[PDB]
């Protein structure tokens, strides 16, 4: 019905050398601009053609800086296609020039006054996407007067529902409520699910705002939902897709009710129990159908129902059913199946009820993640075992987890080693063996671990008071290891500085040798390490006098006298002016066993949690 | 020694995937692409380290080239190899682009794997490569190739025949000059190379003379023969060579031996940072009038032999950005202005030596000269000139064919002396 | 050769269809699609049956493409390699030594355990070979064999054979032998390569003189491993280096300078060829920076390294560092940097003119660097320090924090070198605390506090303010505050008691660093003990550091000499630091 | 909710960009390029829902077409996958074995029907017979 548009699509589709595209663009530019910049615009064909061109070009990587008052002219233009392309344009091209917006909102109120479906629908569509505050200003209660106060049909009503849900999720401030419970909950009793879906959505929003507002919901909702489960697909056949019963609306209802507390009722939630048995006893069957979509919907609503049951775990038998189901579920050849199963399980993983029942599947998890070649699944499994971990399993868990981690990514490496270390401390009673575990960890990398981690283990040590001789001796062992890991250096150096006496009746215990050794390492590190080693060195003498004279000689070297910084200057200063010049009593006086650290809460957990997204 | 060596386009996909190590991973390569090939920031380096892994990835053109290694090497030889690679790619097929790579794929691959095997880089002497490396051996050919490999002679030497034996030289002297805008030569240096185009038979070693330790002293000896204490000749500030020379022979007796290949090539490049000849006496300077006007004074005294004729004389005289009132001066040539670069183009059709064309400029402004201020863009003279600025020239030239027939006299020689002064810039 | 770059969507079965044509054309084009697949990284191992049955042929290009495909995909499928070894044998019985060497390199490009014995004596006959390419590829695939399993008496006998092949006349074979063994030295029994000896040194030197740049550089790095027993042989060696000027230089030059500095430790009075080289070295160094931006860039790295190691005659060639517009930002940076390092007391006037010029240019980064450098010049000769005062002051008055930010630390260090001189600016600084965003600059201000809290009397209110920051700030900031407060209480005990007590309680109970907590420990058990004694240590002066200005760790430098030419040195980060 | 809805051809370029928030040229373009690269490198054993460094997209690959719909963390992927499958059915049903050239002349039709059954970042409708009915009866609206 208009040449320019179609012929332009034709030609520029056939144009390939971007310069030819540009040429055709400029030809249409002359055409349309001059037709609007002069050559006054004509109503149906010309406007529609040129404006659809303008819109799609705006989409093609351009923009229209005109014709928007004339796009109002499209809204005020006979053909529905003109009004519609205006609808879209202003909905697609975010507007300016509030007088434009003024005419827009006026025309919107007219398209409402025009109580025909299409006008109001498209108007709500532009209201949602353009989303100017003035809409929800003029339509704070007006869109209510649309969706209620007059209740006729579905399509336009869920249109208004999604519009107002946008305006509410974006501007609930422009929403005064009072009370409208009865209407929407009767909609929940409406069998015309066209509204009821978007209804339950927005109602779920408001219940996130006000669950308490809707207990009247609960009874009617659970009745209707038990019905949905029991009345699957025999009628409302276009409410029926692949003969599933209202999957989206049912999931809406279940997740809504999931905000509400666990089961407490005997009979209403007895009927709930009935639905639970229904759901599980129906999911168990193999499909008479042969299309995955049915499986998809069934497993989706399965996740929804189970999650609704999840976090309650007051249902031992149901927990058993879930454990069995999950056990079967980590066998489904598509990685995504067992993957989402892993999510659902690690979700449920914290079941004090079924902890052991899950732990049964530990080797399943083990070989799976070993024979996995993916990580997502593996982190789900890590969280799963994590929620359920304990000393007994942890013993081996260390070995297998580490054997996996040595080959992994890098950040996740940090998060995992940190979370497994805090697991260990959750179970650390074999503090000597735990120290050994930490030694192994450091031996793996010991050069990427953050501060609070080894900070914590040092605190543990000074708070442990049991293996400190063992600890010191083993630290020494790690020290004669030829390689270097600066974290090991810091930690074990300080430890022996305070605990080297606890390993002293040995030839390797020879603060002369290890002293000069650390000296070879002394000036090849980061700065804070040097402060640590300065504290350690000043510990040395007052805990090991034999090496003193040598230590004296060495701490006078120009290096520490010329260390560029202010701090290490002063640190070496307060050390030297007290070693060189020594009252010899203030040494021991100051020196102190650095008592076990006062109680804390291991904020490593909250730190990992903030790292947790 | 090295692994993957991958050539890349702009869209980032490989143009080649030429691996030479096991360690190389696809997970590595695509990461390299998405992270270097694609990066929000745009300041990088031809070498790159990502997780203790080196990455000499270069765009030697619109086309890119990625050298991946995790082995500590000499980066310099890596780059030398990259050069030699793209350079021989050009030498064999000129332009290097999509089709240039495609329709050469197989040769590309066999060469790369040869010239560098598992990262161990082999030579690229191409003494007879392109012959059998052509975009099926005989016993004589088998032994022939084996020997030419074992033969310690390259640059296409097997004993050739040319119906004549002639060489045309061209001494290019690039004027590396900066002078103070008030007049003082801040930079007086020259960058020149001996490019040698030859058409001769056989495989002759040649020698050559170019005046040393003193200012300069078959059919045409020389039209500008080296008068005693002649043109500027100095101990070469830096003389660079190419693998035909014998620097052992030099540092023994200050003379290499070069067996040149045939055709065109660069025999030896050289630099001298002293003792040059000035073609003009220009004092290009700007002054400022409070802050409403910037005025530029450009007195371009040209200084060569008036017999010498420089043509298409285009001098770059930037006009002040803010322009309210112009003040133009004309002496000789053509008045041309440059907008979008804000410049007086005192474009002169031609200039003889020892000349002077003055243009004085005032351009009214608005104050913007602040703690951050106007950038003074060096006024430069750009033009055409062939020249022997140092005039350090052929002290002699010893060529022959001491194998069968054609002697020195049986060779006809040439040279050009093309000065090059686009580096004539000063305003600040 | 033309591009194919297509593999998907059942066209694998079209690939079959053309493979269901033995005729050369469909075969070659199908092959080109296979190469497309291999480039785009899509496995075509399924064709190994097709590849092997069509592989019965005699075409050289077909042989080569089969070599590549077979190799790189049996990499992904060791199973069907049974097919390969047969052909590889057939080729080792193909009198073409070049085709044989191609077989050898494709083969030795894979090592598991079986092709090993299949080639061993054939490999030894490639060692007992007379063709440069056959023996060459033999050495290369012996190196490649060392990828794994390089511990066997068989590979050891091969090592003996090639180890005698170290003595080799063939330039190619001896050259890759040198390269190979030098790489094998990276296998670390730390007893590698016992073939070094004076006559060997001389013969390989001659070779270098006559062998390609490859073998030359290999010889150079090997010499970088051999340790002469005195300078006389080293004298003769540097004479051998005398002709090692302009070549395929960059690599050769860097490695040569490495080997020389390895012997360049004696005095230029011991030999003047020493100081002859010292003086002669500058113009080639300029060429290094007169080369190509990347190689001049490497050269700048190496030059900073040298100036660090050897502060000498280059002290008059700062000209090379003379920045220009066209110069790229970082090159300009290092230019200016070594310019400062090549402090020209003559030029410092016009140098600083240029410097403020740069300050008046349009990039934050180089501006901050130049501010630091000017501050160093203030730490340098005092005269400059006055123009530094004026300039850095007006730069403060530019009121762009980041400049002033690092400038705070700059002046902190200057005043550390030069205290109680221009305290007048501390007043101005007092306003400038409402922009503290650099732990460096903040620590500089707190350092000022600790310095002059006796002169600073308004210290009280500003400090009780600064008590807003106790947490969420990096420990050094804490420690700086703590020592400043310690200094203060020493110089002004009259009103620091409440301060020291609250801050000690906090920093010791809110502590996580045991050094911080026990430092609070020491702080009280010195100040509760004897401030009367504390002052003598603390309140007495702490001598300066005497012009570090970005010094270098010698040993690190000394060991990176073993890398000057290699990535480690040029990168100025330890070779160990990257693996 | 539905962050946006992107559809690209086997020829690269996103042949339908459909959004639900105020994404921007830089943002939309990054989305396009990154998602496209992912789709390319993503081989066949994959899902229809890939997380991109902070949340997911419900993507749907086809020999020529790649229907990518963005959601975040919680939405039950399966339901939306079936919804997308349904919508594809509807399209080629009405578009009668659509070739891309059809939408090149009728992209707006696809767009407005999307707007019809999907709204505000959510499904506005899902009713196959009714969808086709209302479409056709309103595929006659001038």
């Amino acid at each position: 019905g208009m040449r320019g548009l179609a012929v332009f699509i034709s030609d520029i589709r056939n144009c390939k050398s971007k310069e030819a595209e540009i040429k055709r663009i400029n030809k249409e530019l002359a055409n349309i601009r001059s037709k609007f910049k002069g050559d006054k615009a004509l109503d149906g064909y010309s406007k529609k053609k040129y404006v659809c061109k303008l819109l799609f070009i705006f989409l093609l990587g351009h923009d229209i800086d005109f014709g928007h008052m004339e796009a109002v002219n499209l809204l005020s233009s006979n053909r529905y296609t003109e009004k519609q392309i205006g609808y879209l344009f202003i909905s697609v091209l975010v507007n300016s020039n509030s007088e434009l917006i003024r005419l827009i909102n006026n025309a919107i109120k007219n398209d409402l006054a025009s109580r025909n479906p299409t006008f109001m629908g498209l108007a709500l569509h532009c209201i949602a996407n353009v989303g100017s505050r003035e809409m929800a200003e003029a339509f704070a209660g007006e869109i209510p007067k649309i969706l209620v106060a007059g209740d006729t049909m579905d399509s336009v009503k869920q249109s208004a529902a999604l519009c107002l849900l946008r305006l509410y999720r974006t501007s609930p401030d422009l929403v005064p409520m009072g009370d409208w419970t009865s209407r929407v909950v009767h909609l929940l009793n409406d069998q015309h699910l066209g509204v009821v879906t978007a209804a339950t959505s927005l109602i779920t929003t408001l219940a996130q705002k006000n669950p308490e507002e809707f207990k009247t919901s609960v009874s009617l909702a659970v009745s209707r939902l038990s019905r949905i489960v029991t009345s699957a697909s025999t009628d409302l056949q276009d409410y029926t897709y692949y003969f599933v019963p209202a999957p989206w609306l049912s999931v809406k209802l279940l997740r809504l009710l999931q905000c509400y507390p666990p089961p407490e009722d005997p009979a209403v939630r007895g009927r709930l129990t009935e639905c639970l048995e229904t759901i599980l006893n129906k999911a168990q069957e193999p499909p008479k159908s042969k299309k995955v979509q049915h499986s998809n919907a069934k497993n989706a609503v399965l996740f929804e129902a189970i999650s609704l049951i999840i976090h309650h775990d007051s249902e031992p038998n149901l927990l058993v059913r879930a454990c069995n189901q999950l056990g079967q579920f980590l066998q489904h050849r598509e990685t995504n199946l067992r993957y989402l199963a892993l999510e659902s399980m690690c979700t449920l993983a914290s079941s004090e009820f079924s902890h052991e029942a899950v732990k049964t599947h530990i080797e399943t998890v083990i070989n799976a993640l070993k024979t996995e070649r993916d990580v997502s699944v593996r982190q789900r499994a890590v969280d799963l075992l994590y929620a359920m971990c304990d000393r007994s399993n942890a013993q081996q868990i260390v070995a297998e987890m580490l054997s996996y981690l040595e080959t992994a990514d890098y950040s996740i490496r940090e998060e995992i080693v940190l979370k497994v270390a805090i697991l260990a401390e959750k179970y650390a009673v074999d503090y000597t063996w735990y120290v050994d575990t930490i030694l192994n960890l450091i031996r793996i990398a010991g050069d990427y671990v953050s501060e609070e981690v080894w900070y914590r283990v040092i605190q543990i040590v000074i708070n442990r008071d049991d293996v400190q001789g063992y600890a010191a001796k083993t630290v020494f062992e790690a020290l004669q290891a030829p390689a270097c890991h600066e974290n090991l250096v810091k930690v074990g150096g300080y430890i022996l500085g305070e605990f080297g006496n606890l390993i002293a009746g040995d030839p390797r215990s020879s603060p002369l040798i290890q002293f000069n050794l650390l000296h070879s390492k002394f000036h090849l590190c980061s700065v804070p390490t040097r402060a640590l080693l300065l504290s350690t060195y000043i510990k040395f003498v007052n805990l090991f006098p034999e090496v003193k004279a040598t230590i004296q000689d060495v701490l006078r070297s120009d290096s520490q006298l010329k260390n560029a910084d202010v701090e290490l200057q002063q640190r070496a200063v307060e050390y030297l002016r007290l070693s060189t010049v020594a009252s010899t009593d203030i040494l021991a006086t100051v020196l102190e066993e650095m008592p076990p650290f006062p109680e804390r809460e291991s904020s490593i957990l909250a730190k990992l949690k903030k790292k947790k997204g | 020694m090295i692994g993957g060596l991958f050539i890349y386009n702009h869209k980032g996909e490989v143009l080649i995937s030429r691996v030479y190590r096991d360690d190389i991973g696809r997970n590595a390569v695509d990461a390299f692409r998405v992270n270097v090939i694609h990066a929000r920031q745009q300041v990088r380096s031809p070498v790159t380290n990502i997780a203790r892994t080196s990455f000499f990835h270069v765009k030697r053109s619109n086309i890119w080239l990625a050298a991946v290694t995790k082995q500590n090497v000499n980066a310099a030889m890596v780059f030398e190899f990259l050069y030699k690679m793209c350079d021989v790619m050009a030498a064999y097929f000129g332009k290097i682009s999509e089709e240039n790579i495609k329709n050469n794929f197989v040769l590309i691959y066999e060469l790369l794997d040869e010239i560098l095997d598992f990262g161990y880089p082999q030579n690229s002497e191409t003494g007879a490569l392109k012959t059998f490396i052509t975009q099926h051996q005989t016993k004589e050919e088998q032994s022939q190739i084996t020997s030419q490999v074992t033969g310690q002679i390259g640059w296409r030497r097997e004993g050739i025949k040319y119906r004549r034996n002639e060489l045309f030289l061209d001494v290019l002297e690039s004027v590396n000059l900066l002078m103070s805008p008030q007049g003082q030569v801040l930079s007086a240096h020259v960058s020149g190379r001996v490019v040698m185009k030859s058409y001769l038979s056989g495989m002759p070693e040649c020698k050559f003379g170019m005046n040393d330790k003193i200012v300069i002293e078959s059919m045409e000896q020389k039209l500008i023969s080296e008068e005693d204490l002649g043109k500027q000749s100095i101990a070469i500030d830096d003389c660079t060579f190419h693998q035909c020379v014998r620097l052992s022979k030099f540092d023994s007796e200050r003379s290499i031996s070069f067996i040149p290949p045939d055709g065109e090539f660069e025999l030896m490049r050289y630099r001298t940072t002293k003792d040059i000849i000035l073609p003009f006496r220009v004092i290009p300077l700007v002054r400022e009038v409070g802050r409403t006007k910037l005025e530029v004074k450009v007195v371009i005294k040209s200084n060569f032999k008036p017999s010498l004729l420089a043509q298409k004389i285009e001098v770059r005289i930037p006009t002040p950005l803010n322009t309210s009132g112009v003040q133009v001066i004309c002496m000789k040539g053509k008045a041309k202005y440059k907008a979008s670069e804000n410049a007086i183009v005192w474009k002169i059709k031609r200039m003889a030596g020892m000349k002077e064309s003055q243009i004085s400029a005032e351009i009214e402004l608005l104050p913007t000269n602040d703690k951050k201020k106007w950038a003074r863009p060096p006024i430069s003279m750009n033009f055409e000139v062939p020249f022997a600025p140092s005039g350090l020239k052929v002290r002699y030239l010893k060529v022959f064919e001491p194998k069968l027939n054609y002697s020195d006299h049986d060779v006809i020689k040439w040279v050009r002396y093309i000065g090059r002064s686009g580096i004539y810039e000063t305003r600040c | 050769s033309k591009y194919f770059t297509t593999n998907k969507k059942g066209e694998i079965f079209e690939l079959k269809a053309e493979l269901n044509n033995e005729k050369k054309e469909k075969r070659k084009e199908a092959v080109k699609k296979v190469i497309a697949a291999m480039t785009v990284g899509k496995d075509v191992s399924s064709l190994f049956p097709d590849v092997v049955n069509c592989m019965q042929t005699d075409n050289l290009e077909l042989k080569k493409l089969v070599y590549l495909y077979l190799m790189n995909y049996a990499k992904s499928q060791p199973d069907m390699a049974i097919m390969a070894v047969n052909s590889f044998v057939k080729d080792c019985e193909d009198p073409n030594p070049l085709i044989r060497a191609l077989a050898v390199r494709t083969m030795g490009c894979i090592r598991v355990d079986k092709i090993t014995e299949y080639l061993c004596e054939p490999l030894r006959k490639c060692l007992k070979d007379e063709d440069p390419y056959v023996r060459k590829t033999a050495a290369v695939c012996v190196a490649k064999l060392h990828d794994i399993n390089a511990q066997m008496v068989e590979d050891q006998g091969f090592l003996d054979s090639l180890r005698d092949l170290i003595a080799d006349s063939n330039p190619m074979v001896v050259a890759n032998a040198v390269a190979a063994l030098s790489e094998i030295s990276e296998s670390h029994p730390n007893s590698n390569l016992l073939d070094l000896n004076p006559q060997n040194i001389n013969k390989l030197l001659t070779a270098l003189n006559e062998c390609t740049e490859w073998g030359q550089i290999f010889i150079l790095d090997c010499l970088s491993n051999y340790n002469p027993k005195d300078d006389r042989e080293a004298q003769s060696i540097c004479e051998r280096v005398t002709p090692r000027l302009s070549h395929a230089n960059s690599a050769v030059v860097l490695s040569a300078v490495k080997v020389l500095m390895k012997f360049l430790e004696l005095l230029p009075k011991d030999s003047d060829y020493y100081n002859m080289l010292l003086k002669k070295l500058a113009p080639p160094l300029v060429t290094l920076l007169s080369g190509e931006p990347e190689v001049q860039y490497v050269a700048l790295r190496n030059i900073n390294l040298i100036v660090q190691k050897r502060p000498e005659i280059l002290k008059q060639e700062i000209k090379v560092f003379f920045v220009k517009y066209n110069d790229p930002i970082y090159v300009k940076l290092e230019k200016l940097d070594i310019m400062i390092r090549l402090a020209s007391q003559a030029n410092i006037a016009q140098v600083l003119a240029e410097l403020k010029e740069y300050a008046t240019e349009v990039d934050v980064d180089f501006v901050r660097k130049a501010v630091r450098a000017i501050g160093r010049c203030a730490i340098k000769v005092e005269q400059s320090a006055e123009r530094c005062v004026s300039t850095l002051l007006d730069l403060i008055q530019t009121k762009v924090n980041y400049v002033v930010q690092e400038a705070i630390v700059v002046i902190r260090d200057i005043f550390r070198k030069y205290p109680n001189k221009y305290e007048s600016i501390i007043a101005t600084l007092c306003e400038n605390l409402d922009s503290l965003d650099e732990p460096d600059a903040r620590a500089a201000m707190i350092w000022i506090v600790g310095e002059y809290a006796e002169r600073i009397d308004n210290a009280d209110e500003l400090l009780e303010s600064f008590l807003e920051g106790f947490h969420d700030e990096s420990t050094q900031v804490q420690l700086t505050l703590l020592t400043a407060i310690v200094k203060l209480f020493l110089k002004k005990p009259s009103e620091t008691q409440e301060l020291v007590q609250q801050v000690l309680s906090l920093a010791t109970q809110d502590s996580d660093n045991p050094d911080l907590r026990d430092r609070g420990y020491i702080y009280w058990r010195l100040l509760s003990t004897d401030p009367v004694t504390a002052k003598e240590v603390v309140l007495s002066e702490k001598p300066l550091i005497s012009e570090e200005t970005d010094l270098i760790e010698p040993t690190l430098l000394d060991e990176l000499i073993c890398h000057i030419g290699s990535l480690a040195s040029v990168y100025h980060k330890p070779p160990n630091a990257f693996v | 909710m539905i962050r946006f809805i992107l559809i690209q051809n086997r020829a690269g370029k996103t042949r339908l960009a459909k959004w639900y928030m105020q994404f921007d040229d830089d943002e939309k373009q990054k989305l396009i390029e990154e998602v496209h690269a992912v789709v390319t490198v993503r081989d066949a054993k994959h899902t229809n829902f890939v997380e991109f460094r902070n949340f997911k997209i419900i993507y749907r690959r086809y020999a020529g077409l790649y229907f990518c719909i963005c959601v975040d963390v919680n939405d039950n992927n399966l339901a939306y996958l079936e919804a997308i499958h349904n919508f594809v059915e509807v399209l080629n049903e009405y578009f009668h074995n659509v070739c891309e050239l059809d939408l090149v002349f009728n992209f707006y039709k696809v767009y407005t029907v999307v707007d019809e059954m999907f709204l505000a970042g959510e499904i506005r409708e899902t009713s196959q017979t009714k969808v086709l009915k209302q479409l056709l009866m309103l595929q006659s609206l001038e």
